[PDB]
RNA sequence: CGAAGGUGUGCUGUGAGGCAUGCUGGAGGUAUCAGAAGUGCGAAUGCUGACAUAAGUAACGAUAAAGCGGGUGAAAAGCCCGCUCGCCGGAAGACCAAGGGUUCCUGUCCAACGUUAAUCGGGGCAGGGUGAGUCGACCCCUAAGGCGAGGCCGAAAGGCG
RNA sequence: UAAGGUGAUAUGAACCGUUAUAACCGGCGAUUUCCGAAUGGGGAAACCCAGUGUGUUUCGACACACUAUCAUUAACUGAAUCCAUAGGUUAAUGAGGCGAACCGGGGGAACUGAAACAUCUAAGUACCCCGAGGAAAAGAAAUCAACCGAGAUUCCCCCAGUAGCGGCGAGCGAACGGGGAGCAGCCCAGAGCCUGAAUCAGUGUGUGUGUUAGUGGAAGCGUCUGGAAAGGCGCGCGAUACAGGGUGACAGCCCCGUACACAAAAAUGCACAUGCUGUGAGCUCGAUGAGUAGGGCGGGACACGUGGUAUCCUGUCUGAAUAUGGGGGGACCAUCCUCCAAGGCUAAAUACUCCUGACUGACCGAUAGUGAACCAGUACCGUGAGGGAAAGGCGAAAAGAAC
């Protein structure tokens, strides 16, 4: 029942990084998801001294809200949005404005 | 499982119902209490097997 | 997760407020029964 | 049968300690955890088994639970069981 | 000067235990209050 | 348990009322005896509690009448 | 391009009060006109919580008693070792039950506790430690006493046995 | 249904899956240690000790089933006195116990008011106990009224704080009659005639209907500031969906959802007919509840405190007739009217909410509100019954602070 899952791209509707693209890394029930190079934190890390002991200040991609993106169509190449059919008998995704199978 | 353990002697399930328990186990409850067991994942499952089977024979025979 | 100690300053609190209301309530005339030998001098019916 | 299966449910896992050592080297002498239950001659059978060793006698105990503060709550250690036990002259462990 | 309480196990249970209350009416009837208020020492006991 | 075996008369709660009218509880308790009844039938005796006005009945109704009640009701005699 | 709230100033009204704005704070408030009120505080030997006082005053809990050198360490009178002094010694010694419920041992830490410092501790954390044919429980027997099949008695509950 | 998960406080280490026997949700299923009515005996609960039987290595020793009480029924038996009873043994069925309120019934206070106070009130309240259902209990006239009649019960609104009771004091307090809610009436004491003649009850069969899981679900962009825009500015589109909530500041068109339209492999409640098992029909001639009514003595409920007192229930002593007879109509006789007891059954209108679902609020917003928004009936106190707390907010995200 899900529009956008584990394996996809998208661009950022709002925010920050507003208007940046980029796909999916792992979807996550607090109604968040992951990308890459795209929300980035300065993360100021320990040393831990079991196997490397780096600490460091690395960059991390942090979590983000979903209604904050959409998918990017990759013809009109901008946002689009979701809805459900059943083509054959099996239930899929495609395109408003556009409609077209995913 | 219960597809292909379903399909058995009463007898021959038992039998594994039992093998299970000789190695496997007792072993990784031995082995691994030590410390040296580098894998948790092998007891689940097999705690998750027995009772597969245990309900299997109950299901067949008896009730 | 980074959590001062514990503060069980509560503690006493609570055994403050139990204490001194066990005592003062329930003593009763401890301090007037003793003062009732004064009570008994002290007192001047005439 | 279940005879043997029981003995599968039986022992848990083996104690470590300097006087868990010294039994072994000296008096040649083992130690293991058991069951709440686990009574003596149901230890020894499944060292006959398992093992396949012999056993000159067996004594047992209970180690009661050390009751601790995790945060400010307070839980206690399930009690448990060792036991000591001896092996005659055809030992290996 | 020689306290009340004297610490005794058994007659802690014998009295106040449960198989005392459970064997009459009255005491049947606490219990009730003592789950009705959800505590969660019922009787003097583990 | 105060009864008659007969008729169910069990006692009942009143007052005792003065003469200056002060109202005081008390008991009334109905006439009782215990008294060894005759049957021909079995050609012996029964043993009953009972009243005086249950007898004034036996001495109309039949004995065993009054016994297919009791029969009846699983009342032991 | 800053509400409420807080904190000041200036004006204003016959009065409880009203208006603008300076600093904070970071999202709500509400004109006007009617309506309903858990509706306006100094008290009530008032209730709750916070903080002053006397005050760095009294007190540090038996008058059996300490002194010194080394070690640890950031720091030593109170911790460890050593030398000396003294106290009890039908106890201030040594074993048990009843009752406590890890307080036992080691390692380890100075936040809180110990009426003071604490490298210490019955404190905190982790780990370790409790072996029975002959001990005691368990178990056989029972006294005082309780429970008490049926039974008796009793408005019911229930009481006796 | 499904591309994620392996509950939370807390990540982490080791694994399965990626269109399908991952995971999650629902239904139908054995699993369910020990205490606890415990029910094999006992007993300071979560412990101790058995018995019988059946079956099982490597004797030793193990696994499993059963063994509580009482009521009822049947069988076997079976004392003192032949018989017989009584008692005992065996199996079958049933129950106990827990729980918020609501209902009926058996017992049943006092403070207080009276300006004291005994009568009276408070009150048949509080409280104890017994029993049962999902609703209960009551109920189908030996009932009222006025010469008119109406037609069982139950509840709501009126008569009315009237008529009356009452140390005539405080106080208590109707009824008839009227308008409404919702209606329903049957059976035994008996024979024949007559037969499955309605009728409930259980059964299945299918239909419909829902209940427990769920599916789809409309339509937007630029710029301005702005940490971040859902905000201002402009032009747009959907609306059987502007209920609501969330997202970095106030979103009809970003997300979840809503209006609306659909779905059940399986088990289920209801209304139907539905095939059956019993079930008992309909008509004629009789019969019509006896220690019972009433009475005496003493109490009690009736609005009614023995008052001139009708009526009902009753502890005790008594005690009539069988419709040509009797009860009643507020003392009472007479006339008149009405109605037939002393055996039973009965749905709806009504009170209730421990709990489940949705929805709402001129109800609260952390000293208020449940005692408790924070793991609370916990910590803590007391021997025990029992009593009974304080304690919410970083931030957008942990980016939580390298060196």
């Amino acid at each position: 029942a899900a529009k956008i899952r584990r394996d996809d791209e998208v661009i950022v509707l709002t925010g920050k990084d507003k208007g940046k693209r980029g796909k999916v890394k792992n979807v996550l029930s607090s109604g968040k998801v992951i990308v890459e190079g795209i929300n980035l934190v300065k993360k100021h890390q320990k040393p831990v001294p079991a196997l490397n002991q780096p600490g460091g200040i690395v960059e991390k991609e942090a979590a983000i809200q979903v209604s904050n993106v959409a998918i990017f169509n990759a013809a009109t190449g901008k946002a689009d949005r979701v809805g459900f059919r059943f083509e054959d008998g099996k239930k899929v995704r495609f395109f408003k404005s556009n409609s077209e199978t995913i | 499982m219960k597809a292909k353990e379903l399909r058995e002697k009463s007898v021959e399930e038992l039998n594994t119902e039992l093998l299970n328990l000789l190695r496997e186990q007792f072993n990784l409850r031995m082995q691994a209490a030590s410390g040296q067991l580098q894998q948790s994942h092998l007891l689940k499952q097999v705690r998750r097997d027995v009772a597969r089977v245990k309900t299997l024979l109950n299901e067949k025979a008896g009730a | 997760m980074k959590f001062v100690k514990i503060d069980s300053s509560s503690v006493d609190m609570k055994k403050y407020k139990l204490q001194n209301n066990v005592r003062r309530s329930i003593k009763s005339s401890s301090m007037n029964y003793a003062n009732v030998a004064i009570m008994t001098d002290a007192d001047h019916d005439g | 049968m279940i005879r043997e299966e029981r003995l599968l449910k039986v022992l848990r896992a083996p104690h470590v300690s300097e006087k868990a050592s010294t039994a072994m080297e000296k008096s040649n002498t083992i130690v293991l955890k058991v069951a709440k239950d686990a009574t003596k001659a149901e230890i020894k059978a499944a060292v006959q088994k398992l093992f396949e060793v012999e056993v000159e006698v067996v004594n047992t105990l209970v180690v009661k639970g050390k009751v601790k503060r995790h945060g400010q709550r307070i839980g206690r250690r399930s009690d448990w069981k060792k036991a000591y036990v001896t092996l005659k002259e055809g030992q290996n462990l | 000067m020689k306290r009340t309480f004297q610490p005794s196990v058994l007659k802690r249970n014998r009295s106040h235990g449960f198989r005392a209350r459970m064997a009459t009416k009255n005491g049947r009837q606490v219990l009730a209050r003592r789950r009705a208020k959800g505590r969660a020492r019922l009787t003097v006991s583990k | 348990s105060r009864v008659c075996q007969v008729t169910g008369k069990r006692p009942v709660t009143g007052n005792n009322r003065s003469h200056a009218l002060n109202a005081t509880k008390r008991r009334f308790l109905p006439n009782l005896h215990s008294h060894r009844f005759w049957v021909e039938s079995e050609k012996r005796f029964v043993t009953l509690r009972v009243s005086a006005k249950g007898m004034r009945v036996i001495d109309k109704k039949g004995i065993d009448t009054v016994l297919a009640e009791l029969r009846a009701r699983g009342e032991k005699y």
